[PDB]
């Protein structure tokens, strides 16, 4: 039994083994507890105004869309301290670990910025941190490995399975299924099982809020749609959580398209995959035929968790979001398009996002509409891998 | 399930407990898991429980995990396991046969068509280790109309309403989980578990066997003394795979001493 619902409609619920479900009950009842709490709210917007620097900025970029019909803004959690938004829902699930008397942290990550994310917010309350990283993605993201273990975190490389992401995933819940007593998981996306999707949604919800004002204030009216990337799902269901009521207000999602959907070299699962029953959740999944989970294939490091966030397959299954594609090549252009026209230089994941944004304006130059775009990451990170990619083009 | 309910008879009538080993299917290979799984049964074994492999086996320590990749590394599919659980059974009619499966190979062709599978290869039981009790009325369903004992897990942290559903729910036998943790020899449950035990037999709940951690015969003995119908063993068992991979000879050799000492422990 638990407070609140499991499931979206068909989607989520709480698959992890009996000897969890203690865990979870716990940490949905101090959630509740802690959302009726003026002191844990006035804490949590303390760390986010005065540590990771909230409100942030919503940017109009007027020359990208120069010739068109189209405003667009981007919300600039690129700013956040840590570079991303993943920032923002781990000082919150770090002030729950708090509530609930834990003193140690388990976190995955797959392209690092969660593992960042996770080390940083330790550091600051004093808790102690270790992070799951499947061992090939150690290997590929040696700078953010050296982040978190600068931050005072224990990096577990992970060598079973596929070595990737979900295996980080299976290895932090075997930890805590023997740990939960004096340790939190601190799950790093809108995934996972409940109350994990319920959490991170609303530890990221002031993406969207901070948007809501920010857009009224400027514009004077709402959105005709909100763009982000769903790699889990946490910034976009962070963007779109306030805006779900408003029904006037698009809600688009961009998963990874890969080398194309029809390669199967992708990491679309909502739209593209099967569901399945993984990570303690049912959900849509990259699967092979005989119900093994795959890896989702993407240029962008953080687009990689095989599955996606339950609330996010119920939106897409009501008609209340859409999801669509954006392939390496479009993901991309995008980039280096808000590099030279904006002089912002964006995370690949979210480059993604703006690439589905930059279709909607190019495909239909004389429709008049106002788009935000979720910015959830800065892209310094990502030089190098574009840098590899234009030589081997001869673009340089 | 009746195999369960049959077997539990018999030993019950010789004051035993049962000794149930747990293997992958698969590893090392097809040919060789039909050998171990005989020599299990040879040397004593009362029941089996069989991992299906999975690529995310996130209920199961490195032991485990190996043998799941051993068995990928043959390229042991579902579908194989079938054909390998139908010969099982076909050279033994009375020993029960329980799978140990996560959720998305269950739910993967259908969970009605699963357990139909199931059904018409003659196992008797399925635990789906990361379905709680919670989220188990479309597998129990699914499984009960294809003549499968549900296994349930009491986890030594239940509470009342815990073993009231488990006694309710569950058929065949009632997994009583020694401790916190993922599977492994390499660590030993701490609590003491009578209370539960006797809790469990109050309500009418399915014969409980204790697992986890149970890599020596005082463990065995320990179960059965505390009350439980018995015990099973998988990662000591797998570990003797692991250790002779480079000999089958003394690989059956070795699990055949260990799973006669283990059984012989089984005696009240
Ligand atoms: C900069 C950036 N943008 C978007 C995403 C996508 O994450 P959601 O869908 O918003 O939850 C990520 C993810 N990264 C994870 C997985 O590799 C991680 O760091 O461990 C990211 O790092
Ligand atoms: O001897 P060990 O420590 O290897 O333990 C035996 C493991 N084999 S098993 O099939 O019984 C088994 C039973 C339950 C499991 O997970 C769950 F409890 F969450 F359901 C996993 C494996
Ligand atoms: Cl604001
Ligand atoms: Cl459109
Ligand atoms: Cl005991
Ligand atoms: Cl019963
Ligand atoms: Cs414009
Ligand atoms: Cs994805």
């Amino acid at each position: 039994t638990t407070l609140l619902n499991p499931y979206f409609g068909e989607f989520g619920g709480m698959y992890v083994p009996q000897i969890l479900m203690p865990a979870l009950n716990q940490l949905e009842e101090a959630f509740v507890s802690a959302q009726k709490d003026p002191e844990f709210q006035a804490q949590f917007a303390d760390l986010l105004k005065n540590y990771a620097g909230r409100p942030t900025a919503l940017t109009k970029c007027q020359n990208i869309t120069a010739g068109t019909r189209t405003t667009l803004y981007l919300k600039r959690e690129d700013l956040l301290h840590g570079g991303a938004h993943k920032t923002n829902q781990v000082l919150g699930q770090a002030l729950l670990a708090k509530r609930m008397g834990k003193s140690e942290i388990i976190a995955e990550t797959g392209a690092g910025q969660h593992g960042v994310a996770s080390a940083l917010a330790s550091a600051l309350l004093g808790l102690k941190c270790r992070i799951y990283m499947g061992a090939k993605d150690v290997e590929r993201q040696s700078p953010n490995v050296f982040r978190m273990r600068l931050m005072g975190a224990e990096v577990i490389p992970v060598h079973s399975g596929s070595a990737t992401l979900k295996d980080a995933c299976n290895e932090a819940l075997r930890d805590w299924s023997g740990s939960y007593e004096t340790a939190h998981y601190m799950l790093g996306t809108a995934a996972g099982p409940h109350p994990y999707p319920t959490i991170v949604r609303e530890f990221q919800r002031m993406i969207g809020e901070e948007t809501k004002a920010q857009i009224l204030d400027k514009e004077g009216r709402l959105p005709d749609a909100v763009i982000a990337c769903v790699g889990g799902g946490s910034n976009a269901i962070g963007m779109f959580a306030d805006f779900i009521n408003d029904t006037s207000v698009g809600l688009i999602g961009v998963e990874p398209g890969g080398h194309g959907i029809e390669t199967g070299e992708h990491g679309a699962p909502l739209k593209h995959g099967r569901v399945g029953i993984y990570f303690g959740m049912k959900a849509p999944m990259m699967q092979t035929a005989d119900g093994q989970i795959e890896e989702s294939y993407s240029i962008s490091a953080g687009l990689d968790f095989p599955s996606v966030g339950p609330q996010h397959a119920y939106l897409n299954s009501i008609g209340r979001a859409d999801y669509v594609s954006i392939t390496d090549d479009e993901a991309l252009e995008a980039f280096k398009t808000l590099c030279r026209h904006e002089g912002i230089i964006p995370a690949l994941e979210s480059s993604h996002a703006l690439a589905h944004a930059l279709k909607m304006m190019r495909e239909q130059p004389e429709k008049e509409q106002l788009l935000v775009v979720n910015l959830a990451g800065r892209g310094d990170k990502d030089i190098f891998t574009v840098h590899d990619i234009l030589k081997a083009r001869g673009e340089i | 399930m009746e195999r369960y309910e049959n077997l539990f008879a018999q030993l019950n009538d010789r004051r035993e407990g049962a000794f149930v080993p747990f293997v992958t299917l698969g590893d090392p290979g097809i040919e060789q898991s039909l050998k171990i799984i005989d020599t299990l049964i040879d040397a004593g074994a009362d029941a089996l429980e069989l991992g299906v492999p999975f690529s995310d086996p996130l209920a199961d320590g490195p032991t485990i995990q190996n043998a799941n990749l051993r068995a990928f590394a043959a390229g042991v599919t579902p579908a194989q396991c079938f054909e390998m659980l139908a010969l099982i059974r076909e050279k033994h009619p009375t020993i029960p046969i329980g799978l140990l499966m996560y959720a998305n190979l269950v739910f993967n062709n259908g969970i009605d068509a699963f357990y139909a599978r199931c059904e018409q290869v003659g196992v008797d039981s399925v635990l789906v280790a990361d379905v709680p009790v919670e989220e188990s009325a479309p597998f129990r369903q699914a499984a009960l109309r294809h003549n499968i004992a549900p296994i349930f897990i009491c986890p030594p942290n239940a509470d009342d309403d815990l073993l009231r559903q488990v006694a309710s729910y569950g058929r065949g036998y009632t997994y009583l989980l020694s401790r916190s943790g993922v599977t492994g020899a390499e660590n030993r449950g701490a609590l003491p578990l009578h209370h539960l035990i006797e809790k469990l037999k109050e309500y009418h709940a399915a014969p409980a066997l204790q697992g986890f951690g149970i890599s020596s015969p005082e463990q065995v003995s320990a179960a059965v003394r505390a009350g439980a119908a018995g015990a099973i063993s998988g990662s000591a068992i797998v570990k003797i795979i692991e250790k002779n991979l480079a000999s089958p000879k003394q690989m059956l050799a070795e699990l055949r001493s260990f799973v006669s000492a283990m059984k012989a422990a089984s005696r009240a």
